[PDB]
């Protein structure tokens, strides 16, 4: 119909008050579509925590790596709004550590490309000290190469 | 010719009384094929001295030898000669096979003891094993499996170390390649010259294996300016254990063109093999630098100076200041310079990044200082013991 408001607001009562933790998998896909309402509305900040507190309780749990993916693509757009490179960069670094294990690497190496390119466009990066160091970021790619 | 036979009898008779590992018709193809007095291999102690003038084929033969071997002498010494014949035969196809044909417990522990890798001497199986199966993939095929071969080999050498110099030979020599390979000139220079100082005294000490290491020193050193100059060439042989001349010429003439600084005798030095490649030139500037550099401040010093003029700097290199400017500027990110420019006052203000070795001219100069030095000293020590 175009109720984004409204949707939004049925939503938020509810994933507080049917779960604290019981079932991940029903939980996340309500958050998901709070997260879509959320980009749209304008309203930047129920989004982001509640896309903090769910990475936390999935990374402690079981992991699964399709469900992280979900969280990040859904920030970068608010991300694209604000303009904090620093914090792209750091959410995507965790996502990597998931990627190593799991995912093949051709995933892989464009993710280790995405993070050290964010800490590019911000100005200085802690964080890319540890990135840099890396033997499969001086290696193998054109776009990791170019890179480095 | 009749020789294989002849040592062969002798000392397998002499040791356990029925021949233990030498069998009639094994002999028989061995002087067949072969007039000479080494054969392509042998058994036991004489397998060692006698290798082959030839290729070894005869590899596929020794094997029935490998299963017999161990009562004769021990388990250890077989992987010694077999599995560097099978380097040696250029048969990528078979090397492979082989590796898993042997393979690591199951002939290669029952109730033996574990010494690892075996270059020079020996020792057990399995790290050799490890350096061979990388060893032949790096050169066949893809750069990113050579790469993930690589990292294999360096896991197996940190965990397990042996006190021979034959595991770190290895480590080198299978390393060295894969620089080759790549525009990474400056750390296949660094690499070579590390193997270089470990090859002399033991393992591979063949002319073969100098000879073509050292190629890839005097290829290198050109190539990058990674560690400091043509010191590092003088101490170690690569035109002194084999020959001076035949692109070892190329190394007298680059001690002449560095000091110098001539942009002439760096063109005429180079041949086309070395000149083709776009690496060398840029690195032919900051070797120069080096060098240049070294030879004013060591002049300067005397107690503690170390202040040198653009017009110093700029002399040496036989450039104008604004391209020595550009050039100082370059060589300072590196590194290679840890002194400033103060670009209004045109004096450069260094503070030490300069090596300062070898010894002929420096020991004379330092007997002088540390004379001077003992006797400011003494007059301090003769006020306090006065009161």
């Amino acid at each position: 119909e175009g109720k984004i408001d409204e949707a939004a607001d049925i939503l938020c009562e509810l994933q507080v008050e049917t779960y604290g933790s019981m079932e991940m998998s029903e939980k996340i896909q309500f958050i998901l579509e709070q997260m879509e309402l959320s980009i749209l509305k304008g309203d930047y900040s129920q989004a982001t925590v509640l896309s903090r507190k769910i990475l936390k309780k999935t990374f402690k749990n079981p992991k699964y790596e399709s469900l992280k993916l979900e969280y990040y693509n859904l920030l970068v757009k608010i991300s694209l709004h604000k303009r904090e490179y620093l914090e792209v960069a750091q959410y995507l670094q965790e996502i990597y550590q998931t990627d190593a294990i799991k995912s093949d690497e051709a995933k892989w190496k464009p993710v280790l490309s995405h993070i050290v390119y964010f800490l590019v466009l911000s100005p200085y990066g802690n964080l890319q000290n540890d990135l840099i160091h890396k033997i499969q970021n001086d290696n193998n790619l054109k776009k990791l190469e170019s890179q480095e | 010719m009749f020789n294989n036979h002849e040592i062969d009898t002798i000392l397998s008779t002499l040791r356990m009384e029925a021949d233990p590992s030498l069998h009639p018709l094994f002999e028989q193809f061995e002087k067949f094929y072969e007039e000479k007095l080494w054969f392509q291999l042998s058994e036991s102690l004489t397998k060692f001295f006698d290798d082959a003038k030839s290729t070894p084929l005869r590899l596929r033969l020794y094997d029935n030898f490998v299963s017999k071997f161990y009562d004769k002498i021990n388990q250890l010494s077989v992987v010694k000669y077999l599995l560097a014949s099978l380097k040696d035969s250029k048969d990528f196809d078979e090397s492979l096979k082989y590796l898993d044909d042997l393979k690591a417990q199951f002939q290669e522990l029952d109730s033996k003891k574990q010494r690892n890798n075996g270059s020079k001497d020996h020792g057990d199986g399995i790290l050799l094993i490890d350096s061979e199966i990388a060893r032949t993939y790096l050169l066949k095929n893809d750069l990113v499996k050579a790469r993930d071969l690589l990292d294999d080999l360096e896991k197996t050498l940190d965990k397990k170390d042996s006190i021979p110099l034959r595991i770190t030979n290895s480590f080198y020599s299978t390393n060295s390649q894969y620089f080759k390979f790549k525009n990474d000139f400056n750390s296949f220079y660094y690499t070579s010259l590390l193997y270089l100082s470990t090859l002399e005294p033991s393992t591979s000490i063949t002319l073969a294996e100098r000879q073509q290491l050292a190629y890839d020193l005097s290829i290198s050193a050109l190539l990058g300016d990674k560690i400091y100059n043509f010191g590092e060439l003088l101490h170690h042989p690569i035109m002194e254990t084999i020959v001076n001349d035949s692109n070892y010429d190329w190394l007298f003439q680059l001690l002449n063109a560095l000091t110098v600084g001539d942009f002439d005798k760096f063109d005429s030095l180079i041949k086309v093999q070395i000149s083709k490649i776009p690496i060398l030139a840029q690195h032919e500037s900051f070797l120069r630098q080096k060098i240049c550099l070294m030879t004013l401040i060591e002049t300067v010093f005397v107690k503690n100076i170390r202040m040198l003029s653009f017009e110093d700097i700029s002399k040496a290199t036989h450039l104008p200041k604004d391209n020595v400017e550009h050039l100082v500027m370059r060589a300072i990110s590196l590194g290679l310079l840890k002194g400033s420019i103060d670009q209004v006052n045109e004096l450069v203000t260094i503070s030490w990044v300069q090596p300062r070795i070898i010894s002929g001219d420096q020991i004379t100069k330092m007997k002088d200082r540390l004379v001077e030095w003992n006797d400011q000293v003494e007059k301090l020590g003769k006020k306090m013991e006065a009161r």
